[PDB]
């Protein structure tokens, strides 16, 4: 508890996270090291523990949107605004009630986000980030939001400057190096990609299968761009998960 | 005695699609549909047709979509012909028909391994190359058992040269290269008969190459070409459930994977069809030196697409 | 050479229909789609089907509906077959599609009034006598050539009847009467073969009655069967197409004017197709003693339809 | 894929219906010709027609006949349907047709007893029990898949039926009872639209039942019909084959075995063909006086037929 | 809508023709059959068929031949395309059957002189500028209503090259040149695919223009090959009667007269039909140099046929 705590802090969620209100923070860290499954259900555990939490509810939204589960992610964002298209008209008048909300926003821009209106979840992103500029997460997901919306000018003027705010966010080196596959810069790409594996892998190195499970799709992607780059020595060298030479 | 599924059977071009394979196909086959809505209501619309010895089975949809949908799990066994038809009606048309397109092939494949897909979804140079990632990576993955419809080009350039040269008429005409604006490459020819003129049959090819544009420009952007595009998908799947049963052994034109042969690792070439999908893959041919010139410039964009549909 | 005309064109219906009707006209004709809203775009879409010998014509008319629309009046000459298909997607709605039936058919037969007439819009008891007043009003009416599109009965009663009695198909079921909800009346009598059961008749038929309102139960009132009354229409335009330039002589069964005969003025019964529309009116033939009170209370119906498209049709 | 075998190619019937059958048959198919003399000039005439997908095979006949050629035995290896047109080109001619059809029948089904049997050759109610007791003699007969052509007689009775009725056209006409002069039986009652006045429909069944002698009569005694014969053999075979395939489930009036149903054995009735020959054999169906009275005399006559036809295969 | 008629319709090639075209013919239209002998029982067995729409008339002539016959004068009224299939079953037979042509053709244009002419008569390269000289001297002539049938070239020529190259089929082969021995030139580098290599390629054109000999070999001289002109003829004049009244304009092969084009008068190049008969004569196209030597072999020999027809004419 104290020791997770006091670790999370120094950008480093590896070691806290084996060291594991424990199953919220234990489920809002795995979903900064790609391990979706793993975060979900430490989310179902705490929302069986307590429904009434909204971080958790947050969290479970953020996860089924990136899972592609629209339906799971809009009966979280629900749940969500109880604690406190009929889902959006339920959200609308939580943003017209309290147009002061970065919560509101940043569940509207969610929202959006799987909604494949790309457009609107920019604005309430932005909107969001702006009200509280201080906040790692948002600046995430805007910048998430940015990237999957094509288009990835601004190399990033948060996330990756969230980076300058919590440098060891795992999810920032997996966007950017997506971005960098999107215009065709796969050398830097594949640093950022084996920087994640390092961030991933830790100190501790865990061997556990779930961990293996998410890093698989990680080594799958460094794999996938080693090809366009006819980089086969490297590929050859993947497949025993050696990070060694890569870094 | 081949089971046909119709993935997006509800929407604009699965419908008339649907419709038209039910009075083609051969007697003693199913008809398989399945959309995330609409379903029961076109297959309750089309079990009203007699068309002795034809059935018609159907899946529902579900809530807003979930991965790997039980339905389709319950629908695609024992599924020969899969006709992956779907996606929302410039640069955001691609992610999301991809993302759709890997859910739909990863859920279909996992059932009915040995079974052919054809690709009617839009980005084709590029989700046909993103359908073959996501078979390989389930483990199965036959080069033969995978096309990509694009009938639509040859049969817009058939009509667009048989109205310059009435009364000559030819059936078909050749086109190779991709299905965009740049990458689409009429052979002119490889046709009978005395082609009309140069600085005239130029024409004619940019306008089969920008054809699609005219479409949507008339429908004022409320659409595009459902009819011709449902048209062409029937005639594919008519020609490979033909070719599977051993009723003939058509030549045909499809964006396939070129297994060695030409560089670009899928190039659209004239196939020939068989019993165990695809027999002998053709040579382009011959080619005069404005459709090399042509042709060599369409490659590099159809090497940029496979290479964008790859990395996603 | 024929020259086929579809009127309403760019909706559900109209839309596969006129792609059905390209792949299946002769060599040598044309097509003429005409909508007050997205002519053009359907138009250049059947355009680049290759097809070799068939023209495609469109006329696109106005976004505020103009009664004797100027383009439709050009669109007609030369005109053999009118396929009217044309209806907003029970007396909310027979109100507003029997007022532009009325007006399609009286600009068109207009220009030219030697063509047949085929009514694809639904209200049909109502629709078929409203066309029929509108006709006579012009000034020149010929009871040959002008039917009233039922065919979609035979589909329904014919795939029932196989399904029931499979392997033993048959190829089609003659039904008379009407055409809305109890004016359907299948003769499953006059057919070959060892029909199955009583009790197991009467619910196909009672089946066959209540099959339109089944897919709109299916389609969660979204809409129609929008799929099998393309196909049915496109299936009699073809046979009266293929009559009319001497190419077959086909026995159907269609919604049309009753001349002596039946007491009904309007009934459906079987007729002969030929050069000149309808050549020969076909008794219905022997029935037994079930299906002559289901033909009394369907011709019984039919009459109050008849009267109420008269009425309305005279206002 | 099947293989469709015509015994007696090279005859007049024979020629015409192997040209039709490799035009009308399906993708991947196979012919087979043989005959006594003249297969090979046929089988080297049907084989430059273009028709991609469909090959040839023949086997040429011998010296004056002698029973159970090798040349049959070789032919007949892996054959789906055999149709048999084969005789003389009016006692004699039964008993010579009798003797070729029982060793014809005996040879092929020596090598493909599962196989189905087309009998197209002219005393049908004398040859068809004749065919069943060869069958039942080498052990292996299924009744659902011997069949009796005798389409000859519906193609008849529907063109008169529709000269009659101009413009009014009906697709085919019910037939039973036999494939004689006196035992086929127009079943025009149970035919869609109003019929013609009686007095009419009396001289138009008698047109039907002695139609086969008119076209020798117009040959001036040269020979007999051939043309029709031909197509109508030709028919029979594509529904046959077409329903072994998967293809069709066709209703067809076939001269078969009767389990059941009529107390003649070997009658004329509707039939429903399937993947395994016939799958369900129909009721005649209500019929007039007239038409039972009809039907009384020709099952009366057919008794006899096929007592003679039973009495030489022993 | 149509009237055809055949012309020798109780041989061997004209009974399978009036078969295909009984059972090909569109609805409206009538077959008229004429022979010296035969032509009664041959009418009265394609009427047995049912073939709604369709009726059959026909005109017998006297058995001892004589010029212009009184029946065929009557049946010629009305008739829209002749097909010309009488001859009797080298120079020996060219004398004769030139005359027969002669007659015929001088016969039927004399009723009906806007008809097509389609000759079948088996000397096609000697027999068609003969019908020309005919109708010349009768004071009607139409260069785009004579054609030669030459299709039988066209289906061989088909037919081997798929055998060679079968996982795949092609629709056609172009063949121009004529149609005896060597004035048959096959063009297998105007057809889309592969070619199987030279010096096979050299044997299959080689049999092309051999394998009318071949059929004959194999019936020991008895007879030609009767089926695949038939359904060569049959086709062919499918293809004119479709053309006829608008319902195709299809591009085929046939023995037609160049006014102009060709150095050679008679050349077969390939044409596009219409409702006037030929609509546009196509030029020959791009050629190899071994093609090119062929087609200059042949047209000298169709010189001097030419030459002999129209010498043999006066």
């Amino acid at each position: 508890m104290e020791e997770g705590i006091a670790m999370l802090q120094l950008a480093n969620m590896a070691e806290a996270a084996l060291a594991f209100e424990a199953w919220r923070r234990l489920g809002t860290t795995q979903a900064e090291n790609e391990k979706d499954c793993l975060a979900i259900i430490a989310l179902n555990h705490a929302r069986m523990l307590d429904p009434k939490d909204i971080a958790v509810h947050a969290a479970l939204a953020v996860s089924h949107t990136n899972e592609h589960n629209v339906g799971a992610a809009l009966q979280s964002l629900r749940s969500w605004l109880l604690s406190q298209r009929d889902c959006c008209t339920l959200l609308y008048a939580a943003v017209e009630m309290n147009p002061n909300d970065p919560q509101l926003h940043a569940s509207l821009g969610v929202l959006h986000n799987l909604s494949h209106r790309f457009d609107e979840a920019a604005k309430n992103f932005r909107r969001a980030v702006e009200l509280r500029p201080d906040d790692a997460h948002m600046w995430n997901k805007l910048g998430a939001t940015l990237a999957n919306g094509n288009r990835p000018q601004e190399a990033l003027e948060a996330y990756n400057r969230a980076l300058d705010i919590n440098p060891g966010y795992v999810r920032v080196m997996y966007n950017m190096a997506v971005s960098y596959s999107n215009m065709a810069q796969y050398p830097l790409a594949a640093k950022h990609i084996t920087r994640a594996i390092a961030l991933q892998a830790g100190g501790t190195n865990p061997q556990g299968e779930g961990s293996r499970i998410a890093t698989r799709g990680l080594w799958d992607l460094l794999r996938m761009t080693l090809n366009l780059m006819d980089r086969s020595d490297l590929v050859e060298a993947s497949w025993q998960q050696d990070l060694t030479p890569f870094l | 005695m081949v089971n046909v599924a119709v993935i997006g059977a509800a929407g604009g071009i699965g419908q008339s699609l649907s419709l038209l394979l039910l009075r083609e196909l051969p007697f003693g086959s199913t008809l398989s549909l399945y959309d995330v809505v609409g379903a029961p209501g076109v297959a309750a619309d089309l079990s009203h047709i007699d068309r002795a010895g034809i059935t018609v089975k159907h899946a529902a949809g579900k809530l807003p979509p979930v991965p790997r949908d039980p339905a389709l799990t319950e629908l695609a066994e024992g599924v020969d012909v899969f006709v992956i038809v779907a996606g929302v009606p410039r640069d955001d048309l691609f992610n999301v028909n991809a993302g759709i397109v890997m859910d739909l092939v990863l859920t279909c494949a996992s059932v009915s391994p040995n079974a052919c897909f054809c690709i009617v979804t839009n980005p084709v140079n590029s989700t046909t190359p993103i359908a073959a990632q996501t078979l390989r990576k389930i483990g199965v993955y036959n080069k033969n058992k995978l096309l990509g419809v694009s009938l639509l080009d040859g049969l817009r350039a058939t009509r667009f040269i048989n109205n310059a040269r009435h009364p000559l008429v030819v059936p078909y005409v050749p086109v190779v290269g991709g299905h965009s604006d740049v990458t689409i490459v009429p052979l002119y020819s490889q046709i009978p008969g005395p082609l009309p003129d140069e600085s005239t049959l130029k024409e004619i090819r940019k306008r089969v190459q920008v054809a699609g544009t005219e479409v949507v420009k008339a429908k004022a952007g409320r659409g595009s070409a459902t009819l011709s595009m449902a048209e062409a998908g029937a005639r594919f799947t008519m020609h490979v459930v033909k070719a599977l049963m051993g009723l003939d052994t058509p030549m045909v034109y499809a964006y396939v994977d070129t297994d060695g042969e030409h560089e670009c690792p899928f190039l659209a070439m004239p196939v020939v069809l068989g019993k165990n999908g695809i027999e002998r893959r053709l040579p382009i041919g011959p080619i005069t030196t404005v459709e090399k010139e042509m042709l060599e410039e369409a490659v590099g964009v159809v090497k940029k697409n496979i290479a964008k549909g790859e990395t996603f």
